């Protein structure tokens, strides 16, 4: 089955609380500003050295999908990471975890990674829905990657 | 109207082999479907089996004096009660054209 | 020519046969007169393979999603004993293929343009003016998974991925040539 990634994008805050992208920046996060019928606009934010960075972007969604019913999925372009294209293939059941595969291509290296997106700032003693984590944990297993946590309360 | 049965279907050019007679169904001609039936006395023999394309032919030569030229194959829709691939009604052939070069296109 | 003797039992169970009567010269002519002899019973048919058809989805148990990842999978296809009938055998063989696949379904991959392909056939072929074509394909880079076993058994790259090139003659997909085929036979029916 196929989950809408743009109904999942209509929220005012999404955090990336685990991934498997290289060596990934502190605090990365959308935020919603306004969706279109084929894409959304929307500013990711990232933490370098310190310093808030804020990228502009139009992802016009697409269909990963064979029945092409339901959009999962968005392009990018001119992501300043690279990413191109991103996957959405999982939401929980209380729609507050997401999982992404990411597709990012600089410099004459395309490179995949995955992620899970919380649709709001995530809670210290409440974890995500456990077949959610666990089939990221079980990603994670069959391709000897090393996953890192972006998130810390002190994100702003 | 009455058909001629055999016997015998030869798989190969595609022919009537062990001829039984001559006043006969077509559906009791082909009550036993190794058997194949003829229309009148020396056209297009159709087995019984269900339908089935045949094998294509070998490639017809080329009409060329020394240039580059073309050829043509066929195969036949052959068979009784059904149709064969793609809503096809038995007798009907299916053709494929090729380029064709026999000596170095001079 | 004495009288006809009686027609012998029809020597088949099932469809036509051939049943003969005989006389003596008791005598120019036939001593033997055949006939067709109709049992009205059908023969058994036996059934036949279809073919196989489309691959299932490359998935694996107890995991959503495997696209674009070096993560074996598996998958199988089905065909139908078609056609037994009045008590003929049913088929001999496996109904189900089943093999392990890799998914790059729907996968954006980097691509480069690929050599010219052969040329096609001619087509419409009888038709008028008959014209053949070859094509240069955008070819995604593929990646370089080890063939090895999950046992040991084989791993296939399966599904359609989605290939990135820079633009190539204003198509980002496919570029074609055709040309006609010339000097067409005519598709003289032998029959
Ligand atoms: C007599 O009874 C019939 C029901 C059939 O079972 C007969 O066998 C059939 O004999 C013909 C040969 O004329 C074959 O074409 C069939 O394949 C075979 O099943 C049986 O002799
Ligand atoms: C024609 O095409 C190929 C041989 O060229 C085979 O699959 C088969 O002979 C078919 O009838
Ligand atoms: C026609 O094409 C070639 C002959 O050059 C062979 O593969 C075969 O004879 C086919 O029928
Ligand atoms: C055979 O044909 C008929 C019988 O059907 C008769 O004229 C005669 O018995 C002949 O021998
Ligand atoms: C036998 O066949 C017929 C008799 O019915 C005649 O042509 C002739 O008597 C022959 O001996
Ligand atoms: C199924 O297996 C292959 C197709 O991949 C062929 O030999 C044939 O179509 C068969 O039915
Ligand atoms: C499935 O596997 C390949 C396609 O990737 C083909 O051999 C065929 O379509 C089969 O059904
Ligand atoms: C398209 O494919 C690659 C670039 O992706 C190059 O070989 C060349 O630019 C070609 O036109
Ligand atoms: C196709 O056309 C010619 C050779 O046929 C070359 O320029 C090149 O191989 C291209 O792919
Ligand atoms: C197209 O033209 C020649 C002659 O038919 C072929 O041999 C070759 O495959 C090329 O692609």
């Amino acid at each position: 089955e196929v989950y809408p990634i743009d109904q999942f994008m209509n929220n005012t805050e999404i955090w990336v609380f685990n991934t498997t992208q290289p060596d990934p920046p502190n605090c990365k996060k959308d935020k919603s500003k306004s969706m279109t019928q084929t894409a959304t606009s929307f500013v990711r934010s990232h933490v370098k050295n310190g310093n808030i960075i804020e990228e502009n972007l139009v992802g016009n969604f697409t269909y990963f999908n064979d029945k092409e019913k339901v959009y999962d999925g968005i392009y990018i372009s001119g992501e300043s990471s690279g990413v191109y294209a991103e996957h959405l293939y999982y939401v929980s059941e209380d729609k507050k975890c997401g999982l992404f595969q990411v597709f990012a291509h600089v410099n004459d290296k395309t490179t995949i990674w995955r992620d899970v997106r919380v649709s709001g700032r995530p809670e210290e003693g409440v974890p995500l829905e456990l077949n959610c984590t666990k089939e990221f944990d079980e990603y994670v297993k069959l391709v000897n990657a090393t996953s890192k946590s972006p998130y810390t309360s002190e994100c702003q | 109207d009455p058909v001629l049965c055999f016997t015998q279907y030869e798989e190969s050019s595609g022919k009537c082999k062990g001829l039984l007679g001559g006043g006969v169904s077509v559906e009791d001609c082909c009550l036993n479907t190794a058997f194949a039936y003829q229309k009148r006395s020396g056209g297009l023999c159709q087995p019984c089996r269900s339908p089935r394309w045949s094998l294509w032919s070998t490639w017809a030569p080329c009409s060329v004096t020394c240039s580059e030229g073309s050829q043509l194959r066929y195969r036949r829709c052959v068979g009784w009660n059904g149709q064969c691939s793609g809503k096809v009604a038995p007798g009907t052939l299916e053709w494929q054209l090729q380029a064709c070069e026999d000596q170095q296109a001079c | 020519w004495g009288p006809w003797g009686p027609v012998s039992p029809c020597p088949v169970t099932c469809g036509l046969g051939q049943t003969m009567e005989q006389r003596t010269c008791n005598c120019a002519g036939d001593a033997t007169r055949t006939h067709i002899c109709n049992t009205a019973v059908p023969c058994p048919v036996d059934g036949e393979w279809d073919s196989w058809g489309e691959w299932s989805p490359c998935i694996r148990r107890n995991m959503k999603s495997i696209s674009c990842q070096e993560i074996p999978g598996q998958q199988s296809r089905g065909r139908t004993c078609r056609g037994r009938k009045f008590d003929g055998h049913r088929c001999a063989g496996q109904q189900q293929d089943i093999r392990h696949c890799y998914s790059i379904q729907h996968c954006p991959l980097k691509g480069s343009w690929s050599e010219w392909s052969t040329w096609g056939l001619c087509m419409p072929p009888c038709g008028p003016n008959p014209t053949r074509a070859r094509q240069r394909l955008c070819t995604p880079l593929l990646p370089k998974y080890p063939p090895t076993v999950s046992g040991e058994k084989n791993v296939t790259f399966w599904g359609r991925p989605l290939p990135r090139c820079e633009e190539l003659q204003g198509q980002k997909l496919v570029v074609e040539e055709k040309r006609p085929c010339l000097h067409v036979p005519a598709c003289k029916d032998p029959e």
